[PDB]
């Protein structure tokens, strides 16, 4: 054994690059970013048909204008959300307005590398966490446990993030609907799921300007399933 | 706060305690219940220092509802009195002692007695046939040393308690808007629902 | 036994335009019956269109302007650059203050600035941290003297229309950077006549979308 | 080998290998050159974006008016380093009504990093950094290392392949140390340098980052539509 | 919260074309008692800096060794502590009332009133005071004790606003604050006859002038004065 | 204090030794909760290499956390004690703040945090648990069943089952239970429960602890003769 | 630095053990045999000296049976050291509940917080297990005569008849088939002793190689007395069974 | 002056706006109410910094326990949060008389009393504050459940208009509240300047007044 804080020969940190082998086990997550608002969706993947699926709280509200979906240990990520809720809520109390979606991600990454021998290990879980702010309009982070975050246009996380990244990587142009955005989402992700997507093992979420961050209930997601068959099977 | 009696009578504990709640030359309510269940068969009335009273009597309703629960098993009176005076015995060399006088009326299931306790701010705790806090007691202990009978039954208790409250309204400067009267014997707390 | 405590007397005021604010200041600092400074400045430019003052003990008006001034630098840094909205800054102040709720900051505090829809914004805070915003305000020594006469001249309060038999009220209309300048200097000389801590010089500084200008004025140095 | 479990362990010919490592993670950081005149000091920086659908890594922090850094490694480690720089500017500004000399703040950097190299159960930081600054004797640029080793130099580069860029500087040291007072050829030296690290690419419009400070100029970060005029 | 003991009665001070100057007795009184006779009030920092202290002599000398440890701290990994990075009259200001603001706040005063004066690298005239209560101020003409009763206004006949200063020589300004240490003498019951001057000029440097002492002063009147009101003889 | 990181990542991104905690889990007795219609039931497997057992006084494996919320466990039984002593203290201390019980969900959230804690604190190693909690939200008529594992995950179920041939009686549930019908009454759902156990547990003697909850603080542990019936009754029901 | 030379006390083994626990239940087994059997009048505690030597100051000495307060007492298999610790903060702990609610404690509770600390040395702090596994004998008013064992483990269960240390095995199997729910305590005293005398590794079981004590209700009228037996009571009782 | 009362429309909240520094008269055009959420008020009186500063506090507390819980916090929770706090500041000298009113649908409309002592009391009529004993005397004696809204809202207006006069640590306007169970309605800003002279006029009261 050796110590938590060590670097491999290669300048890294093994602590680090292990917790993101653990990130890749984790169920999928993708969220895309548009100038009508950001999508967020992802993979409740239940472990059993006796779980009850809406039990599986994978999207997180953080703020109004604020939202988050997590990949990974997602039990590792009750801290994390915990912190970034009480970081939103006391900026607005030192300064009687919204914070800023980046400056709420490097509050939250600044948790990430302060483990060792603070807490024992860092987290095993990534956030995608998008919001809206007057400064920067509509953004998508993604948030690593090497305390790094990273803006996107789309981003794909968890088990079938290489192949999600690629489709995403064609499908995004910068004049995407929310629409269009949604249903790229379900379509992505019944591609990479296991099991075949429906309302109960696939959630969707967005956030706009108007009416901040609302998670879809099943019925709202059962249509936009219907609607991509539509699409898909009239080519 | 100011008046709580508790008279013990052959079968149960009665406990009545004043409604009015008052700051500076203003009546804020008049249908205060200075009372706390902290057991099924265990009820203490509290009078003392605005805010204190309440936090006291909560406090102690969490730790006594905690150990029922731990044990699933009801606290004697006996037990429940002696934490109670420990937690105040503590309390009055604190940085800020809780300024709270009780009275617990219980029902001892084991014992079949029912028991009342009188205990001030600075944890002196007694086993009474009646008791009183503040100045009701240099009202209400003279009256009761000639009327109390050990052997009464519930209702001379609370003919004895109306007698107490008549004298109280005749000769007390303050208007305490009549009193809750409670009632702890083998089948647990009730509250007469007039007086 | 020590007090921590002082009064350096001087008197601030502050006013609001339809587009633009001014915060004025007598620049004399005074302890007892001496004076320290004839020219000490206590109203300052705060970065982000924002001037502010803090009268009364000098000492706590200089670390609280100095921890504002220190708070507008961080804002920056952990907020990629964005700018203090004067509502934002009003709130962190009371925090500021708040803090020493307990040992507290002597000072009447004032900021003026643009609200976020280019109004002319004033706000004003007791020394623990309670705040308001208002069209007009004086603080510190001669406080009871101005603010009365501002009511009048600013709001028109207890003016009536001539011949409506005190029905109609005089209406409440914005005034000039001209007009608001004239009551400034007026309300200053008024001052000076009648108190003994304030003279010697004024200092006004004006705030509109275009930044923040200084105009300077003699007092009577009695 | 066996000695490199933890950076309180000497190796039998007296490396520390935790601290090498650390070294190793700013060698494959994206490449940023500094360099300076007798009137300003110019950061140039590469940033590198995750893929095609990502923002490109800020490079360059302000620390204060007249100071500020550029970063190659764990950017995390940079944010601390940069945070504790700013405070130092602050504390020499607040109590002594002083801006903190270019000289100290590198000092206060060594001794900050040295810290972690000598005590069990801590890590070296796993970054490097150009400072840049205009004090009260002049133009400055210092180069950073984990190790604690700071550096006073006329220009210089870190991260992937910033040998090209480094050697280019060695030659062209007569021509941009007397670029002064002239904000826009000292720029142009720079992205020049940087130029000399770049393959099977070249800087585009949100790739590049540039910072200059000055006698009469506050430390400013140029970026996206402000960095075209350059390329 | 202390009360002073040994003493050091009043600093002035004052703005002149080039310069500054700055003045003190060297008196430490003990209540009434004049105890000590060989005092210096003005400690020189560097050679562009005076600082001039009155009050509690302990808390004085507390003052001279944290000025004479920063001056040390300065040097340390610094080739231009001579030069360009040499502590500024401002620099040294600036660090007092910082010291002097957090003692009041804790409640444990250093009971001193303080002048810094001196000349700036830029060729510009220092003048600021700072007090136990941390408050500070800036003026052509500053005074601590008796100093700010009947120096100032004095030394305000000379200089009263700042256009007075260019209008001001080194010889008139020195005059003014001679005469003014006179005045102090009479008329301050915790003074003494014997005084340290120091001027901070910008072309010859700092001038330090020790053992001064008051002349030229008018008692004949007294001879005149008989009785209290009706006695003749 | 002792400061060592004894759950730290491996190269495969695991944790060995909240792994190993679920090991314990393992070998801990069996416990299945059902939930019916208007009801929870708990079942718990005590294992038989035991007589001369006091089961008047051996601590029983359901306990209640508040009058309303019951939790049961498979693991290390000494750890249980720990989690159900904080999750009795935070109930008692919800009542004390936001003047109303916990809710489920609440509860389950609460121990599931305290797991969680210690997979990522010094000298500290995980609970060798996984807990049932089961109950009604205070003037709820709903069912709640929730699991916790010693990760700290945790999610709700309308029927599951923890411990040593959990996978066996968790096959049974799966093609034995209705999510379109619950056991529609507390009858049904505590033969549902037994004949889950009978799977995986022996003779149904002191073997099977049942627990019942109802709605409004309704909790009754059942005695040997009634679970015996629903033995009895299982098996002259199974000659088929 | 220090990691290197750290045996992790507390961590879980591949098949989910806890090493420490397990090893320390392996120093027990090698303890003197402890035996106690609970009647309807009363409790026995039994115990096996580790092999005297004949020069051994018989009386005085005090290896397994201790007295907790006047109603509770404990036989200990294992490190002696390590029990007096774990004894001497079950007395306080007894002391503090009588303080605070002016009534004995009751013995699951007492029983309860030691089992709790033993499981605190398995959880954290990074120390070596208590090397002690105990039967509580004791008396309450709730539940009347109990019997309970606690291990290095921090578990701990109720018995009407239990044996610890060595050739536990063997000892239980003996008192599952001699034990009856109605025996008395003066039939619990000789099931005792006819019980280590054949799980005995010695030749022979004599009265100095013997610790004794009964907890019955046997003064004045629903009051408990506890006895330690001294040296000449357990002999006398060891020739009235007609073990010697 | 502030009040609040229950009736069979919901809660009446009534505030003045003014601001003292001992006898100087400070602001005539303060918020006195707090709107901590879309069913959730909370009343100012005593210490303004301390009032603000901790009812501002409050609303923040309220947000955290809907994002933890997905559910807005219920008024009596809301309530001991704040005399919990002021709890444990006893002794140190804040100044507070609050009263939360709102509308949950497992309590339905609820006035909670909570002032700096630690007192806190559920119940139907509270006034706090210097001129609390003059809005009593008017809103106690024409007080009944069955109040129109309309009717209600005027009494809170005619109480708080009633301390104005009297008491000289009270005036400016009146600010007046509807709570229901969609929510509270604000019934706008009433300066004394007019409505005294409106109120003599069309009531005929104040007769003690040189009309
Ligand atoms: C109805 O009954 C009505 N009565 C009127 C009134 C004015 O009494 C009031 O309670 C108002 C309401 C608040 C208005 C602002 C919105 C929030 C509600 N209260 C005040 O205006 C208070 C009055 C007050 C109350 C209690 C006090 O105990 C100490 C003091 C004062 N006003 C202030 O607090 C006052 C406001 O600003 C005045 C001011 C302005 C400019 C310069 C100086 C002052 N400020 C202070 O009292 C400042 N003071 C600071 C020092 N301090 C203190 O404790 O210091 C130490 C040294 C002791 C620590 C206390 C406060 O409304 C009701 C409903
Ligand atoms: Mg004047």
């Amino acid at each position: 054994d050796r110590g938590v804080s060590t670097f491999s020969p290669e300048g890294r940190l093994f602590q680090v690059e292990y917790s993101l082998e653990a990130i890749k086990l984790g169920s999928t997550a993708i969220g895309i970013a548009t100038k009508e608002g950001v999508v967020l969706g992802v993979e409740k993947r239940a472990t059993s048909p006796l779980l009850e699926s809406d039990s599986i709280e994978k999207i997180v509200e953080i703020d109004r204008h604020i939202g988050c979906a997590m990949s990974g240990l997602t039990a590792d990520a009750r801290s994390m959300i915990e912190h970034a809720r009480t970081a939103a809520v006391t900026h607005n109390l030192y300064y009687d307005e919204d914070i800023n979606v980046e400056s709420l991600t490097q509050s939250v990454c600044d948790l990430a590398l302060r483990f060792g021998e603070l807490m024992s290990r860092p987290f095993g879980v990534a956030l995608l966490i998008a919001g809206h702010d007057a400064d920067d309009g509509y953004q998508l982070f993604h948030a690593e446990p090497s305390g790094t975050f990273y803006r996107y246009n789309a981003k794909a996380i968890g088990s079938g993030s290489e192949g999600a990244q690629a489709e995403l990587l064609n499908e995004w142009h910068s004049s995407l609907t929310l629409k269009e955005a949604e249903l790229l989402v379900l379509k992505i992700l019944k591609q990479v799921m296991e099991e075949k997507l429906d309302e109960n093992n696939a959630q969707l979420s967005c956030i706009t300007k108007q009416d901040g961050f609302k998670i879809y209930d099943n019925e709202k997601t059962a249509e936009l399933i219907k609607e991509l068959k539509e699409k898909e099977a009239a080519e | 706060m100011d008046i709580i009696l508790g008279i013990r009578v052959q079968d149960s504990v009665i406990l009545a305690s004043s409604k009015a709640v008052t700051r500076g030359i203003s009546v804020l309510k008049d249908s205060d219940d200075k009372t706390r269940q902290l057991s099924p068969h265990t009820l203490m009335s509290f009078a003392g220092e605005a805010g204190d009273t309440v936090q006291f009597a909560e406090y102690i309703q969490a730790n006594i509802q905690l150990y029922s629960i731990r044990e699933d098993y009801e606290l004697s009176p006996q037990a429940v009195s002696s934490f109670v005076r420990q937690e105040l015995a503590k309390s009055i060399r604190s940085r800020r002692p809780y300024q709270v006088n009780v009275l617990i009326g219980g029902y001892d299931k084991k014992k079949n007695k029912p028991e009342l306790y009188q205990i001030d701010y600075l944890g002196t705790k007694v086993e009474l046939p009646y008791g009183a806090h503040g100045y009701s007691g240099f009202y209400t202990f003279s009256l009761l040393d000639h009327h109390y009978r050990p052997d009464m039954t519930t209702e001379e208790g609370l003919d004895l308690l109306k007698l107490c409250v008549q004298e109280l309204e005749k000769r007390m400067p303050m208007d305490f808007k009549g009193v809750i009267v409670k009632i702890v014997d083998k089948d647990g707390i009730r509250q007469v629902d007039d007086f | 036994q020590f007090n921590p405590y002082g009064d350096n007397g001087g008197t601030i005021l502050g006013i609001a335009g339809e587009d633009f604010a001014v915060l004025a200041g007598d620049t004399r600092n005074i302890t007892d019956y001496s004076i320290n400074s004839r020219y000490e400045p206590k109203v300052f430019d705060c970065g982000d269109n924002i001037v502010m003052s803090a009268n009364g003990f000098a000492a706590d008006g200089d670390a609280l302007v100095k921890r504002f001034k220190n708070s507008v630098k961080w804002y920056h840094f952990d907020h990629n650059d964005k700018k203090l909205s004067i509502n934002s800054a009003a709130r962190n102040i009371q925090h500021l203050l708040y803090g020493k709720r307990f040992f507290p900051y002597y000072v009447h505090t004032i900021i003026a600035g643009l609200d976020e829809d280019g109004k002319g914004a004033v706000y004003s805070f007791d020394p623990v941290g309670s705040y308001e915003r208002e069209q007009c305000r004086a603080g510190g020594a001669a406080a009871s003297l101005i603010m009365p006469f501002l009511d009048n001249q600013v709001n028109f309060k207890n003016q009536y229309e001539p011949g409506t038999n005190g029905k109609v009220k005089k209406p409440l209309k914005y005034l000039s950077v001209e007009e608001v300048i004239k009551l400034v200097r007026d309300s200053f000389t008024s001052a000076t006549e009648r108190h003994i801590q304030v003279g010697d010089g004024l200092e006004i500084l004006i705030v509109t979308k275009d930044g923040v200008r200084k105009e300077f004025y003699e007092l009577k140095r009695d | 080998n066996n000695y490199d479990g933890d950076t309180v362990t000497f190796s039998p010919t007296g490396r520390l290998f935790q601290v090498e490592y650390a070294l190793e993670a700013i060698k494959q950081g994206s490449v940023t050159v500094g360099l300076r005149s007798n009137t300003h000091a110019v950061l140039v920086a590469l940033k590198r974006n995750a893929d095609e659908l990502s923002s490109y890594q800020k490079k360059i922090i302000k620390c204060d008016e007249h100071m500020g850094l550029s970063l190659a490694g764990l950017a995390p480690d940079a944010r601390v380093l940069s945070n504790y720089l700013r405070q130092q500017c602050n504390y020499s500004s607040l109590v002594f009504n002083r801006k903190l000399a270019v000289e100290r703040a590198g000092h206060l950097l060594c001794d900050k990093a040295q810290k972690n190299t000598q005590s069990y159960g801590g890590r070296p930081y796993g970054v490097g950094l150009l400072i840049i600054g205009y004090d009260k004797s002049g133009a400055h640029l210092l180069e950073f290392q984990p190790s604690g080793n700071v550096t006073e130099l006329y220009g210089t580069a870190i991260g992937a392949r910033s040998q090209g860029a480094k050697t280019y500087l060695e030659r062209t040291l007569d021509t941009f140390i007397k670029i002064d007072g002239n904000p826009d050829e000292l720029i142009k030296a720079g992205v020049e340098a940087i130029s000399q690290s770049l393959r099977d690419e070249s800087l585009t419009v949100d790739n590049l980052s540039i910072a200059i400070v000055g006698k009469d100029t506050p430390f400013t970060i140029y970026d996206g539509e402000a960095v075209a005029k350059y390329i | 919260t202390q009360q002073p003991i040994v003493t050091g009665t009043s600093v002035i001070s004052m703005k002149y074309d080039n310069g500054v100057i700055i003045a003190a007795d060297n008196l430490g009184s003990y209540g009434s008692l004049l105890r000590f006779n060989g005092v210096e009030r003005l400690i020189p920092v560097g050679d562009n800096t005076v600082v001039g202290i009155s009050g509690d002599i302990s808390d004085m000398q507390h003052i001279e060794r944290l000025l004479k440890d920063l001056v040390t701290e300065n040097a340390y990994d610094n080739p231009l502590a001579d030069a360009e990075e040499a502590l500024e009259p401002s620099y040294i200001f600036e660090y007092l009332a910082t010291v002097m603001y957090q003692r009041r706040s804790k409640m444990n005063p250093l009971w001193n009133a303080i002048i810094v004066a001196g000349v700036q690298s830029n060729g510009d005239q220092f003048l600021r005071y700072v007090n136990l209560l941390g408050v500070t101020y800036s003026s052509p003409t500053l005074a601590t004790g008796f100093g700010a009763h009947m120096a100032n206004p004095l030394l305000r006949k000379v200089v009263d606003r700042e256009s007075d200063i260019p209008k001001t020589t080194v010889q008139v300004a020195e005059e003014a604050i001679v005469n003014a240490m006179r005045v102090l003498y009479y008329r301050d019951a915790r003074s003494s006859r014997n005084f340290s001057l120091a001027i901070i000029d910008k072309n010859t440097g700092l001038t330090f002038k020790k053992n001064l002492q008051v002349e030229n002063m008018k008692w004949d009147f007294a001879k005149d004065i008989k009785g209290y009101g009706t006695q003749k003889i | 204090g002792y400061d060592r990181a004894l759950s730290i990542f491996s190269p495969d991104g695991h944790i060995f030794q909240v792994e190993y905690a679920l090991e314990a889990v393992k070998r801990g007795t069996c416990a299945v909760g059902v939930k019916g219609k208007n009801c929870v039931v708990l079942g718990c497997e005590r294992r038989s290499t035991l007589k001369l057992q006091d089961t008047r006084i051996t601590p029983s494996k359901v306990s209640k956390i508040d009058s309303h919320v019951v939790l049961s466990f498979s693991g290390l039984n000494a750890d249980s004690r720990i989690l159900i002593e904080k999750a009795r203290v935070e109930a008692q201390s919800h009542r004390l703040t936001l003047e109303d019980p916990v809710t489920v969900e609440y509860l389950t959230r609460y121990v599931a945090g305290v797991q969680q804690r210690y997979t990522q604190s010094g000298g500290v190693r995980p609970f060798g648990v996984s807990t049932l909690i089961a109950g009604f939200d205070p003037r709820d008529d709903e069912p709640k069943l929730y699991q916790t594992e010693p990760s700290g995950i945790y999610s709700s179920w309308s029927a599951q089952t923890i411990g040593r041939n959990s996978k066996t009686v968790r096959e049974f549930l799966e093609k034995n239970y209705d999510r379109k019908e619950p056991p529609a009454t507390v009858e049904e759902c505590v033969k549902l429960t037994v004949r889950s156990l009978l799977e995986v547990v022996q003779t149904g003697a002191k073997n099977i602890e049942i627990t019942v909850v109802k709605p409004d603080s309704d909790i009754v542990a059942l005695s040997s003769e009634e679970i015996n019936q629903y033995v009895t009754q299982i098996e002259q029901e199974k000659q088929e | 630095g220090s990691r290197r030379y750290d045996s992790r006390t507390t961590i879980f083994s591949p098949e989910g053990r806890l090493y420490q626990v397990e090893y320390a239940l392996e120093s027990i087994s090698h303890a003197g045999t402890a035996i106690g059997i609970m009647a309807s009048d009363g409790i026995v505690l039994a115990a096996e000296r580790k092999v005297t030597s004949t020069l051994l100051e018989q009386d005085t000495s005090t290896e397994k049976l201790y007295k907790l307060n006047d109603k509770i007492a404990v036989a200990v298999a294992g490190l002696t050291a390590d029990a007096e610790i774990l004894i001497n903060t079950a007395r306080i702990h007894a002391q503090n509940y009588l303080k605070t609610y002016n009534e004995d404690i009751p013995v699951e509770i007492l029983v309860r917080r030691l089992s709790d600390i033993k499981q605190g040395y398995t959880q954290h702090g990074g120390l070596r297990p208590f090397g002690v596994s105990f039967i509580y004998a004791g008396y309450d008013d709730r539940y009347g005569y109990q019997l309970y064992t606690s291990n290095p483990s921090g578990n701990y269960t109720g018995w009407k008849a239990i044996s610890v240390g060595a050739n536990t095995s063997a000892a239980q199997t003996l008192l599952q088939m001699d034990y009856k729910d109605d025996m008395k305590v003066d039939d619990a005293i000789e099931l005792a002793l006819k019980t280590l005398s054949k799980t005995t590794d010695s030749s022979a079981l004599t009265y100095d190689r013997l610790e004794f004590a009964t907890i019955r209700k046997g003064a004045n009228d629903g009051e408990v007395y506890q006895k330690i037996f001294k040296p000449q009571e357990i002999k006398d009782i060891l020739v009235k069974t007609g073990i010697t | 002056t502030t009040l609040a009362f229950r009736f069979q429309g919901g809660i009446i909240v009534a505030v003045d706006s003014r601001a003292t520094a001992g006898n100087w008269v400070a602001s005539q055009t303060v918020k006195k109410v707090i709107e901590i959420n879309p069913f959730l008020l909370g009343t100012m009186a005593g210490g303004a910094a301390d009032c603000q500063f901790w009812e501002t506090w409050l609303g923040s507390q309220c947000r955290l326990h809907e994002l933890r819980e997905k559910e807005r916090i219920s008024v009596a929770a809301a309530s001991k949060i704040l005399s919990n706090l002021v709890y444990q500041y006893k002794g140190a000298g804040l100044s507070m008389g609050t009263m939360i009113c709102g509308y949950t649908r497992k309590e339905g409309p609820t006035i909670y009393y909570v002032d700096s002592d630690g007192t806190r009391l559920k119940g139907d009529i509270f006034c706090v504050g210097s001129g609390q004993t003059f809005a009593y005397g008017v809103l106690d004696s024409n007080y009944k459940w069955d109040l129109s809204v309309e009717d209600a809202l005027y009494l809170g207006k005619r109480s708080i208009l009633a301390a104005a006069h009297r008491d000289a640590y009270s005036g400016g306007s009146v600010n007046l509240y509807h709570v229901t169970e969609d929510g509270w309605i604000y019934h706008g800003n009433h300066d004394v300047g007019e409505l005294f002279w409106k109120v003599k006029e069309e009531e005929g009261s104040f007769n003690n007044v040189i009309g």
